[PDB]
């Protein structure tokens, strides 16, 4: 971000810096393919990267604003965040896991899968298909 | 000719997707006068060099997203 552009149009907030990474950096040669995008922005990729950065809170906020419909997950994100990040509810974690296996596991947008898998610790057999790009 | 028109239109289909306007404003230089008075037929019976430069900018810059970008690179390779 600290190098030309726009200089990004908006304020230097962390969120925008990541939007820049996702948009300017190599998610697009000349933009496209299989993300879920609203208003020109891959939300799931954003949450994933923000999470990658360590900005969990911001990632949570993005989800809140998201316009999405897996919303139960939204709940499970927030408490994961609230606690020590080992979100352990004696309650639902089990429920989240079932949904992952049935709905999410066989399908979806790579980043969405990443967020579910990583936050949830959903499927211990380990690896994320499309978006592991670095060692 | 029909194929050529297809190609030009295809590029435009690409451009419509996004952030075309910003690049255009920044890019245009002395050549610009020639560019602005370019007709569709001019594209139909192409003015190759300018488009190549522009397309390169589309790819170099972030504007093209995903699959689109791959397509131009293919295009530059094929007919450029």
């Amino acid at each position: 971000v600290f190098g030309n552009l726009h200089q990004l149009g908006g304020v230097p907030g962390t969120y925008q810096l990541v939007r820049s990474f996702l948009n300017i950096k190599l998610p697009a040669p000349l933009p496209g393919l299989q993300d879920g995008e609203v208003e020109g922005h891959p939300v799931w990729a954003l949450i994933y990267y923000c999470m990658r950065c360590g900005d969990l809170l911001a990632a949570s906020q993005v989800v809140n604003r998201a316009q999405h419909q897996l919303g139960e997950f939204k709940t499970w994100f927030q408490e994961y965040m609230n606690s020590k990040d080992r979100r352990l509810s004696p309650a639902t974690e089990n429920k989240l896991r079932l949904h992952y296996r049935r709905a999410l596991r066989n399908n979806t947008d790579p980043y969405k899968r990443a967020v579910y898998c990583i936050i949830g610790r959903c499927d211990v057999t380990d690896n994320q298909s499309e978006v592991a790009d670095k060692t | 000719l029909v194929r050529k028109s297809y190609q030009a239109l295809a590029l435009w289909k690409l451009l419509c997707e996004h952030q075309f306007t910003i690049i255009v404003a920044e890019l245009q230089k002395e050549l610009q006068e020639q560019l602005k008075i370019t007709t569709f037929k001019d594209l139909v019976i192409r003015d190759k060099e300018l488009t190549g430069a522009l397309i390169a900018s589309l790819i170099n810059c972030y504007i093209r997203d995903n699959a689109a970008v791959d397509g131009i690179s293919l295009h530059l390779q094929d007919i450029c």
